[PDB]
């Protein structure tokens, strides 16, 4: 967090921080239907938008 | 630390009707003792600590 | 349609016991030489306008390719639901319009690739190659093959999934040097009656067939128990649809409380059965009956006890399976049998068998360790080998220092092996002037072999001869 | 609004001459062929291919 607000006043944008829903770091884990691959977690957020 | 380990043996030649007793006069040796006692006296003898 | 008797299948026509609500049940029986489509189009349409009907079963004996599709757009231009039960209309689809309520009596496409797995595992076949041509549910056939190797401890190994794209002229140099390049002991092939017979004619050229090599196809490439054209290689082992116990009579009784179970139910909640109109036209102005609400529950139905149910594809939930093994006399035999995802086959050990020799072998803590089978998939795991042992047989995982050098050296001096535990002493002993133990056994011919912690000495070297030592003791 | 239209695909007398003009040299090199067979004849004379 605090190398996060030297990067704020370098680059000038905002932010607004939450964390994670369930709490994991991430893996990729497979749907039971086919073999339908996506991750979960903190890196699969980044990728939903 | 030893790094290669095979040990020595008597070399005939391929069809050599010697073959076979050769090798089990060896084996007798072993358990016999003969071959711990020629240890002793031509290998084992300690001459500084 | 094809040669039968009208009645012995009358005979159990009037014979559902289904008092405990008033189906009364109209059966008719129908017969007609009708394989082309002039007669079929002009017999279902025909139908509703002498009898008022809401519901055809139909059943065939016949081979035909296609008529399962032929026969399914009827379904999706009318709202009459029918059934395929025997014959080519019981074959595979790939897909049904969304308004074709059309269902079938067989097994799924996804379950078929799911059986070939399920006696892989108990024989320890896990080096296979796939060979696949066009046709209408090929793409699920690789991809459900692939989502169960994935997550699985058990050791599979996959190579040579190329296809045969065999459409064009003069195919024979395509298709050699798509074959020969499969060097796997087991081939998986996935085609069709008539399509199978051209792939096997190129295989006996190469010389593939023969012992060690074994192939599986599915339950429409062998088609008929009778017909064998005489180009299957001998061991071919294919899984189809029980009919030894699955009678045609039978077949028609089972279908028929089906629809009546279904369409009488709806009165019970709906109270208001829909009466379409007994034309073959006029089709649009009915459009008010709708059926989807008969559509709800008709699938899910039971009959004295069971699961009926079938898949929004048109597939049997719950369907019986048995496996079947073709011998020298070219001549369908049974071998195994599938119900309720549990398997029971006939042999215990496969028949089929210098490049194969037995080893006999001992449990010792460094050396050789022995741990029971995995109970989740019921075969042994990675980096350990299979090894019988007697009492009926119980098949462990055998493990250590020694099962490393077996292992290594079959790879170079190219030979094949079975072990298993001994059960009569241990390590060798000679009482009385006979021996007894894993030196008991290599005497008596009944091992050739025996790897372990066995020690050279002269009263052993006698009757066995040893190698050259690998560890000093 | 910014859209597509295709020229002559609406015209369906167009298509007309195109569509045995292709035709005419097909069968011109299917005549020079061995086993020219015939498609089924009738509804009912034929179930095969
Ligand atoms: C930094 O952000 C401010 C806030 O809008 C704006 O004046 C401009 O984008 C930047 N100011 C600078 C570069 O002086
Ligand atoms: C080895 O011993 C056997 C029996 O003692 C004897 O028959 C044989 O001749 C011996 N080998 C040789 C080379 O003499």
């Amino acid at each position: 967090i605090d190398l996060l607000i030297k990067l704020a006043r370098t680059m000038n944008f905002t932010y607004e921080v939450h964390l994670v829903a369930d709490g994991k770091f991430g893996t990729q884990e497979r749907v039971n239907n086919s073999n339908k691959k996506e991750w979960n977690g903190m890196m699969g957020e980044l990728l939903s938008g | 630390e030893l790094f290669f380990r095979s040990g020595f043996g008597i070399g005939m030649r391929k069809d050599s009707p010697w073959k076979q007793n050769v090798s089990l006069s060896i084996l007798k040796s072993h358990e016999n003792g003969f071959m711990e006692d020629l240890d002793k006296t031509w290998v084992r003898y300690q001459e500084c600590d | 349609v094809g040669t039968s008797d009208e009645v012995a299948i009358k005979d159990a026509h009037e014979k559902d016991d289904f008092h405990h609500l008033s189906v009364v049940p109209r059966v008719e029986l129908v017969a007609m030489n009708e394989t082309d489509p002039k007669s079929i189009i002009t017999r279902i349409c025909d139908l509703m306008s002498d009898r008022k009907i809401q519901g055809v079963v139909f059943a065939d004996d016949t081979d035909q390719e296609a008529i399962a599709q032929i026969l399914d757009f009827i379904s999706a231009q009318t709202l009459t639901p029918i059934l395929g039960i025997h014959g080519g209309s019981s074959m595979i689809m790939a897909d049904k319009d969304e308004s074709s309520m059309f269902f079938q009596f067989g097994p799924s496409i996804e379950q078929q690739a799911s059986v070939m797995l399920n006696i892989m595992e108990e024989y320890d076949w896990y080096i296979f190659s796939i060979v696949t041509t066009y046709f209408p549910g090929y793409q699920d056939f690789v991809n459900k093959i692939r989502s169960t190797i994935e997550n699985s401890f058990v050791g599979w190994e996959l190579e040579e999934v190329l296809l045969l794209d065999m459409s064009l002229d003069d195919g024979d140099s395509k298709i050699q040097n798509q074959l020969k390049k499969l060097q796997s002991p087991i081939i998986l092939l996935y085609c069709t009656k008539e399509e199978a017979t051209y792939i096997f004619e190129v295989a006996n050229s190469v010389g593939l067939t023969g012992y060690g090599y074994t192939w599986i196809v599915p339950s429409l490439v062998a088609g008929d128990t009778d017909t064998v054209p005489a180009e299957f290689p001998t061991g071919l082992i294919s899984v189809s649809y029980d009919e030894w116990d699955y009678g045609l009579p039978a077949r028609v009784r089972d279908g028929i409380a089906i629809i009546t179970t279904a369409a009488s139910d709806m009165l019970s909640e709906h109270s208001f059965i829909p009466e379409p109109k007994s034309s073959c036209y006029n089709t649009h102005e009915k459009r008010i009956y709708q059926s989807n609400m008969l559509n709800r529950y008709l699938i899910n139905v039971t009959f004295e006890g069971r699961n009926l149910s079938f898949s929004e594809d048109g597939y049997q939930m719950h369907p019986k399976l048995v496996i079947i093994l073709l011998n020298k006399e070219r001549k369908w035999e049974r071998v195994g049998k599938w119900k309720d995802k549990s398997l029971q086959m006939k042999y215990y050990v496969w028949p089929r068998m210098d490049d194969h020799l037995s080893i006999v072998t001992l449990e010792e803590a460094p050396f050789v360790i022995v741990e029971s089978v995995d109970p989740l998939s019921g075969t042994c795991m990675r980096n350990t080998v299979p090894c019988q042992k007697r009492i009926g047989y119980i098949k462990k995982c055998c493990k250590g220092f020694c099962i490393d050098i077996l292992k290594k050296i079959s790879k170079s001096v190219k030979f094949t092996y079975d072990l298993y535990l001994v059960t009569n002493g241990k390590h060798g002993k000679k009482i009385n002037g006979t021996w007894n133990g894993m030196i008991g056994e290599v005497v008596m011919k009944r091992a050739y072999m025996a790897v372990g912690s066995l020690t050279i000495n002269e009263e052993r070297s006698e009757v066995v001869d040893f190698s050259v030592p690998f560890i000093e003791t | 609004i910014l859209g597509l239209q295709l020229i002559n695909g609406k015209n369906e007398s167009a298509h007309i001459s195109d569509a045995v003009g292709v035709v005419a040299q097909a069968v011109h090199e299917l005549l020079e062929k061995e086993n020219i067979t015939d498609p089924p004849r009738g509804c009912v004379g034929n179930t095969n291919i």
